[PDB]
C-alpha cells in the first residue's frame, strides 16, 4: 500500500512547507485586506485543507491488491499501518500548533480572531488523539 | 526482557519440521501415466494401445490437420515465444484478432484472453469483489472457482447443489441483514457465482430460475462455461444458447479453451463496462507473459471450423445420448449426470468403509479396462483442500470420432468387467 | 534567433508543471489562473513601494 | 558470506529539487482531475467511460469511483506507451503496428502505417533465443505436426506424456538438482506451489520488492508473511532472531517452518540478491530458502546455469529452486528443482499437477533445443558464443550511460538497465520522443514502481550487435539533451 509510504518520502515535508508559504503569499496578495485578517485566512485554510485530505477523504485512488484494507479508513489512520507515533505523525501534529501561535502573533492577540483561530486549531487537533481513532461522532461519514 | 544468554539458548534449541512430510501412503497419484505419442483417440497408454475415453477433446480438434497447419504457418511467421506481458510489447496482432473473433462469436462487446485455463477464473473472480461483499457460490464448484473466491477475502456463502430454494432462503436472510443496517446495504455487493456444466457431478443449473432471482434480489450473475462452451446450444454458443437466455443477462461469462478448442488459454467476455477492468486489475493478465501465436492461431482456426459446420453440436449430442442409455444397468455403479452431458462419472453403489478402499476398487476397475483397450481414467482431487469433496469415481468421456461401434463395446468391455470385479 | 530559447524554455515549464499531459482548454485554465496572481502580487507590491 | 568476486551496485538518492517538482506536478494533476470528476459529475460534459445498461441502474454501483481515479485521469492521458502491437519476430528489430487516437486516448484507431526497424529494447529474449529460423524452430514445427498443438487433460489423469518426462530429466541435468519438474505458467508455478509447501502456523520472510505472484502465493497458503527490507541483511537477521525467540503472535508457540522468498534478479531495481550472506544467514537460524530465478536463469553466470554459478556457490545449498523458460529460453514455461523427496512431495500434492493443463508438446521441444544448445550439446560454438556476447554488451551499455551523465540503478553485472525519470510528464514525454526517434522502450509508474521513482527499463541482449548499440545511445544522448534527464550529481 504505498499510500501508506507517501507521507515517508523524501522532500514531503519541505514540499508541505514551501506549500504553505505559497499559500500565505498569494493570499498576501489580494489589494484590500488587511494584515491580521491575512493570516487568519492563511491558518483557516490551512487547517480546513489538512482536514478535508486528512480526515474526512477516504480511501485510495489507486486500486490496493490487499482487497480493500483501508476501504473504511482515512488518510491519518491508514499512514504507517496505524502504528501511532512517529516522525511524520509528530511533525503533522506539531505543525498547526506552531501556525497557530505564529497567526496569534501577527494579529495583536483580538479575541474576534482568536475565537475563530481556537475553534480551528481544536477542530483540526481534535482527529489527532490517538484515543480518538477509528471512531465517527454521531456516526458521520462511517460509511 | 530476555538476557543475551537466554536468547543464544532458544534460538540454538529450536528443531523445524522437514519441508515436506514423508508420503508412506502408497499414494496411487505418485504413479502417473505415460502416454506414448499425441493423446488423440486410438493413442497408446503404458505401453498398450487403447481407445481414448478420458481426455476432454470433444470436437476432435486437436488432430485436424487445417489446425495444424494454421498453427504451422503462425509458427514459420512469429516463432515460439512471445518475450514479454500484453501490458510491453507483448500484444501481438493475433491476440487482437483472437479476442475479435471470440467477441463476434458469443455476440457480445469484448472479450479477454488469458494464458492459462486456471488463472483466468481464479483472477477474474478476485478483480470484482473485495472485502465486505457477499458471493452466494454452489456447493459443487470446481477448484479454480474455490481458490478464485480464496483469493478475495470476501464473504463466502455456500449453498446446496442446484437448490433454487435454498439460495432464495439464503437471499431472504441477506435482505433481513440489510433490514437491520441500511448503511452498510448502500455499499455491499452481491454476487451469484454458478457452473453452465460442472465438473464434478456432470449436471447442469437452471438458468432461467436464475435471472429471475438476480432480477428480484439484486445480485450480478458470474458464470463458468469450462465444458459447455463448445457443446451445448444447437450453434453450440454455451448454455445462455441451449436455454434461451438472453446473453445480456448475464455478467461474465468465463471459459478456457483447453477443453473444446484443444490449445491453451482461457477467455472471458461481456460488456465492455466490466471486462476493461481487468485489463489492469487482472492478476493474471498484468503480470504473465502472454500467450505464443502459435496457440492463438490455433484457436482462431478451431473458431472458424466450428462456424463453418455446425452439425457436429448434433452428432456429439446424439452420441453422448447414446453412451448414457447403455451405460445404465450395471451391477454395481451408478451414473452420476443428464443426458446432454458429455462427460460424466461412474460411482459406487454400496461404498465400503473407507474412501482408499473404494479409490483401490475403482482403479481395479480401470486397469482391467485397459487391457481391454479402452483407456479410462479416475477423477483426482486434493483431499485436504477441496471446500466439498466429491466421492470417487470413474470419468467417462464422448467424443465426435468414436464410431458406434466403439461406445458399444465399451459399454460391454465395463459392464462385464465390473460385474467381474465387484461381485 | 531567440525564438528557439524561448520554444525550448516554455517546454521546459510544461514539462515541470505537467501542464504536457493536459487538454488544450486546461493548460488554458491554468496560464491565465497563474499570471493573474502575478499580476495582482505585482500590482500590491508596488504601490505601497 | 564470502565474495570471491568484488559486488558492485549504486542506487543514488533523489535531488532535492527533483522531489520537490515531482510533488507539484502530481499535485497539478490531481486538482485537475478532481476538477474533471467534478464536471462529469453533472452531466456537463459527456462521459466516454462505459455505463450501466439501464435496468440495472438500481444495483449497488459495480465499482467505487475513488479506487478508479488515478486510471481515470493519472493513467488514461498517456496510454498511448503501453499495450503497443506488434507484427514480426520480437528480435533486435520489432515491426509496430502505429496506431492514433482522436478522443485524447479512450480510443484508438490503426492507421494503414507499420513502423519497420524499430530497435527493439522492450522484449527481453537475453540469449536471442527468439527468432523465427534456425534448428529450434525446425524441431518445434516437427513435433507440432507429430503431436499437435497443445493437450486435452492435466498432468495426473492422462496429460502426462513422454515429451514432459524428457524435459523434467533435462532440467533436472541442467541445474544440477536431484530432480525437477515443469509447469503451464510460471506465475501460476509460484501461486500453486507456495500453497503446497507452507500453511498455517508458518512464517514466511518475503523480500520488500518481491513479485506479485510470490505475495499472491504466500496469501493463499495461511502462512504469517512479514517483510523485511530490501537486501538489508541485517534486518533480515533481527526478523530471524525476532521471529525465533517470541513465537507465533497469539499463543507464544513454537513456529513450525520459517521460509524464505527471494529473487535472483529483481526486474525493476536490478539489484542482485546477496546470495552468500543469505545462505549463512539459512544454515545459523534453520530455515528454508526459496529462490525464484525467473530474471537471472540464463543471462548471469558464466555458463548460464543462474545466479547460483555466479556467485559460484552449491546448488544444493538452495531448498527450493524456482525459474520460468519465458525471458531467456524464447519459450513460456515454468519449473521448480530440488531434492528428489520435494519434487515426489510436488507431484503428489501440487494444484496444477492436479486441476491444470499440462504443457504444449511444441513449446517443450522449443525449450529442449534451446537448453540443450546452452549446455554444449548441440556440436556447436553458438552456445558460448551467446553468453560472451551478452555480458560484454551489459558492460559497454552500462558504463556508456554512466558516462553521459543519467542516473542507473543495480548491480554493474545486472543485464535489465532501470533509468530514472522521476517525473509523472516527462514518463510520457520520454516515451513518445524515443519512439519517435525509432527506438522502443519501456516505461512503468504507480502498479510496479513507488512515487518518486518512475523509471524506464531497457533488457539488454545477445542479439544487439554494437552499431545497434551505438545509434540507441546517441538517440538516449540527445533525447537526454533534450528534457534534461541528467540528475547525477557524480559523474556529468
Ligand atoms: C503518472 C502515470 C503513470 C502510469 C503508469 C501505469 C503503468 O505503469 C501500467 C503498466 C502496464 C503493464 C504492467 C506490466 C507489469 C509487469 C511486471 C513484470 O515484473 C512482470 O511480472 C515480468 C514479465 O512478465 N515477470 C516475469 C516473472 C514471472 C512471470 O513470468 P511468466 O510466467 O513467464 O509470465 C514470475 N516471477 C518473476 C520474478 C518474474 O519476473 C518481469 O519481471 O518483467
Amino acid at each position: 500500500n504505498p499510500n501508506t509510504r507517501v507521507m515517508n518520502s523524501r522532500g514531503i515535508w519541505l514540499s508541505y512547507v514551501l506549500a504553505i508559504g505559497l499559500l500565505h503569499i498569494v493570499l498576501l496578495s489580494i489589494p484590500f485586506v488587511s494584515v491580521p485578517v491575512v493570516w487568519t485566512l492563511t491558518n483557516l485554510i490551512h487547517n480546513m485543507g489538512m482536514y478535508i485530505f486528512l480526515h474526512t477523504v477516504k480511501g485510495t485512488p489507486f486500486e490496493t491488491p490487499d482487497q480493500g484494507k483501508a476501504r473504511l479508513l482515512t488518510h491519518w489512520e491508514q499512514m504507517d499501518y496505524g502504528v501511532q507515533f512517529t516522525a511524520s505523525r509528530k511533525f503533522l501534529t506539531i505543525t498547526p500548533i506552531v501556525l497557530y501561535f505564529l497567526t496569534s502573533f501577527y494579529t495583536k492577540y483580538d479575541q474576534i480572531h482568536f475565537v475563530l483561530n481556537t475553534v480551528s486549531l481544536m477542530s483540526v487537533l481534535i482527529p489527532k488523539l490517538p484515543q480518538l481513532h477509528g471512531v465517527r461522532i454521531f456516526g458521520i461519514n462511517k460509511y | 526482557d530476555l538476557t543475551v544468554k537466554e536468547k543464544e539458548e532458544l534460538i540454538e534449541e529450536w528443531q523445524p519440521e522437514p519441508l515436506v512430510p514423508p508420503v508412506p501412503k502408497d499414494h496411487p497419484a505418485l504413479n502417473y501415466n505415460i502416454v506414448s505419442g499425441p493423446p488423440s483417440h486410438k493413442t497408446v497408454v503404458n505401453g498398450k494401445e487403447c481407445i481414448n475415453f478420458a481426455s476432454f477433446n470433444f470436437l476432435g480438434l486437436l488432430d485436424n490437420p487445417r489446425v495444424k497447419a494454421a498453427a504451422l504457418a503462425s509458427l514459420k511467421k512469429y516463432g515460439v515465444g512471445t518475450c514479454g506481458p500484453r501490458g510491453f510489447y507483448g500484444t501481438f496482432d493475433v491476440h487482437l484478432d483472437l479476442e475479435d473473433r471470440l467477441a463476434k462469436f458469443m455476440k457480445t462487446e469484448e472479450a479477454i484472453i488469458y494464458s492459462y485455463g486456471f488463472a483466468t477464473i481464479a483472477s477474474a473472480i478476485p478483480a470484482y469483489s473485495k472485502r465486505g461483499d457477499i458471493v452466494f457460490v454452489d456447493r459443487a464448484a470446481c477448484f479454480a472457482i474455490q481458490k478464485g473466491l480464496q483469493a478475495s477475502r470476501s464473504d463466502i456463502k455456500l449453498f446446496k447443489h442446484n437448490d433454487m430454494a435454498d439460495l432464495e432462503r439464503l437471499l431472504k436472510e441477506q435482505e433481513i441483514e440489510d433490514q437491520k443496517n441500511p448503511r452498510k446495504a448502500r455499499v455491499t455487493r452481491r454476487f451469484i457465482v454458478v457452473e453452465g456444466l460442472y465438473m464434478n457431478t456432470g449436471t447442469i443449473c437452471p438458468l432461467p430460475e436464475l435471472v429471475k432471482l438476480k432480477y428480484k434480489y439484486k445480485a450480478r450473475i458470474f458464470l463458468e462455461e469450462s465444458l459447455s462452451f463448445g457443446v451445448l446450444g444447437e450453434h453450440g454458443r454455451g448454455v445462455t444458447e441451449h436455454y434461451g437466455i438472453n446473453i445480456d443477462d448475464i455478467d461474465l461469462i468465463s471459459a478456457n479453451m483447453e477443453n473444446a478448442l484443444a490449445s491453451i488459454g482461457g477467455f472471458c467476455c461481456g460488456r465492455s463496462f466490466v471486462i476493461d477492468h481487468q485489463r489492469l486489475s487482472g492478476q493474471g493478465y498484468c503480470f504473465s507473459a502472454s500467450l505464443p501465436p502459435l496457440l492463438a492461431a490455433a484457436a482462431i482456426e478451431a473458431l472458424n471450423i466450428m462456424e463453418e459446420n455446425p452439425g457436429i453440436f448434433a452428432v456429439l449430442k446424439e452420441k453422448c445420448g447414446q453412451i448414457h442409455k447403455a451405460l445404465q444397468g450395471i451391477s454395481g455403479l451408478k451414473v452420476v449426470g443428464e443426458s446432454l452431458s458429455p462427460a460424466f462419472h461412474l460411482q459406487l453403489e454400496e461404498s465400503t468403509g473407507s474412501r482408499e478402499q473404494d479409490v483401490r476398487l475403482l482403479q481395479e476397475i480401470v486397469d482391467q479396462c485397459m487391457n481391454r483397450s479402452i483407456a479410462l481414467t479416475q477423477a483426482r482431487y486434493l483431499e485436504k483442500e477441496e471446500k466439498c469433496l466429491p466421492p470417487p469415481s470413474i470419468r467417462v468421456v464422448v467424443t465426435v470420432e468414436q464410431t458406434e461401434e466403439e461406445l458399444e463395446r465399451a459399454a460391454s468391455t465395463i459392464k462385464e468387467v465390473a460385474q467381474a470385479v465387484l461381485l | 534567433r531567440a525564438w528557439k530559447q524561448m520554444s525550448w524554455f516554455y517546454y521546459q515549464y510544461l514539462l515541470v508543471t505537467a501542464l504536457y499531459m493536459l487538454e488544450p482548454w486546461e493548460r488554458t485554465v491554468f496560464n491565465s489562473m497563474l499570471v493573474s496572481i502575478v499580476g495582482m502580487a505585482l500590482y500590491t507590491g508596488y504601490v505601497f513601494m | 558470506g564470502l565474495y570471491k568476486r568484488p559486488f558492485n551496485e549504486a542506487f543514488e538518492e533523489t535531488p532535492m529539487l527533483v522531489a520537490v517538482l515531482t510533488y507539484v506536478g502530481y499535485g497539478v494533476l490531481t486538482l485537475f482531475g478532481y476538477l474533471r470528476d467534478f464536471l462529469r459529475y453533472w452531466r456537463i460534459e459527456k462521459c466516454h467511460h462505459a455505463t450501466e445498461r439501464e435496468e440495472q441502474k438500481d444495483f449497488v454501483s459495480l465499482y467505487q469511483d475513488f479506487e478508479n481515479f488515478y486510471t481515470r485521469n493519472l493513467y488514461m492521458r498517456i496510454r498511448d506507451n503501453w499495450n503497443r502491437p506488434i507484427c514480426s519476430v520480437p528480435g533486435a528489430r520489432v515491426d509496430i503496428m502505429e496506431r492514433q487516437s482522436h478522443d485524447y486516448n479512450w480510443s484508438f484507431k490503426y492507421t494503414g502505417n507499420i513502423i519497420k526497424g524499430v530497435i527493439n529494447m522492450g522484449s527481453y529474449n537475453y540469449l536471442g533465443f527468439a527468432r523465427n529460423t534456425g534448428s529450434c524452430q525446425e524441431a518445434a514445427a516437427k513435433v507440432l505436426e507429430e503431436y499437435g498443438a497443445g493437450v486435452c487433460s492435466t498432468r495426473q489423469e492422462i496429460g502426462n506424456l513422454d515429451k514432459h518426462e524428457e524435459l523434467e530429466e533435462l532440467v533436472a541435468r541442467f541445474l544440477g538438482v536431484e530432480a525437477a519438474m515443469a509447469y503451464g505458467m510460471g506465475f501460476a508455478t509460484n501461486s500453486m506451489n507456495i500453497p503446497a509447501l507452507v500453511g498455517k502456523g508458518c512464517l514466511i520472510l518475503s523480500d520488500e520488492l518481491n513479485h506479485a505472484s510470490l505475495v499472491l502465493g504466500a496469501r493463499l497458503s495461511g502462512a504469517t508473511i512479514r517483510i523485511f527490507k530490501h537486501n538489508n541483511m541485517q534486518s533480515l537477521e533481527k526478523l530471524l532472531k525476532d521471529a525465533i525467540v517470541y513465537g507465533q503472535p497469539r499463543t507464544r508457540r513454537p513456529w513450525k517452518k520459517i521460509l524464505i522468498l527471494v529473487e535472483g534478479i529483481y526486474s525493476m531495481e536490478g539489484s542482485i540478491v546477496r546470495l552468500p550472506e543469505v545462505i549463512a544467514l539459512k544454515k545459523k537460524y534453520k530455515a528454508y530458502l526459496y529462490l525464484d530465478e525467473a530474471h537471472s536463469i540464463g543471462a548471469l553466470g558464466p555458463t548460464g546455469r543462474g545466479v547460483v554459478e555466479y556467485f559460484g556457490l552449491d546448488p544444493e545449498d538452495v531448498d527450493v529452486m524456482m525459474g520460468t523458460f519465458t525471458k531467456s529460453f524464447g519459450a513460456s514455461g515454468g519449473y521448480i528443482g530440488g531434492k528428489k523427496e520435494l519434487i515426489d512431495y510436488l507431484r503428489t500434492h501440487s494444484h496444477s499437477a492436479v486441476y491444470a493443463t499440462s504443457l504444449s508438446p511444441p513449446v517443450v521441444e522449443q525449450i529442449i533445443t534451446s537448453m540443450k544448445c546452452i549446455m554444449g550439446q548441440d556440436g556447436t560454438s553458438l552456445g558460448k558464443e551467446c553468453v560472451q556476447q551478452l555480458a560484454e554488451n551489459t558492460r559497454y551499455f552500462r558504463r556508456r550511460l554512466k558516462e553521459m551523465g543519467f542516473i542507473i540503478y543495480g548491480n554493474e553485472d545486472s543485464p535489465v538497465v532501470p533509468l530514472m525519470l522521476y517525473m509523472p510528464a516527462k514518463i510520457g514525454a520520454f516515451g513518445r520522443e524515443m519512439l519517435k526517434r525509432n527506438i522502443g522502450v519501456v516505461v512503468v509508474g504507480f502498479p510496479a514502481t513507488p512515487i518518486i521513482e518512475s523509471r524506464a527499463r531497457f533488457c539488454l541482449s545477445a542479439a544487439h550487435t554494437k552499431e545497434i548499440l551505438d545509434t540507441a545511445l546517441k538517440e538516449i544522448d540527445e533525447v537526454g539533451d533534450l528534457l534534461q534527464l541528467k540528475y547525477s550529481r557524480h559523474r556529468l
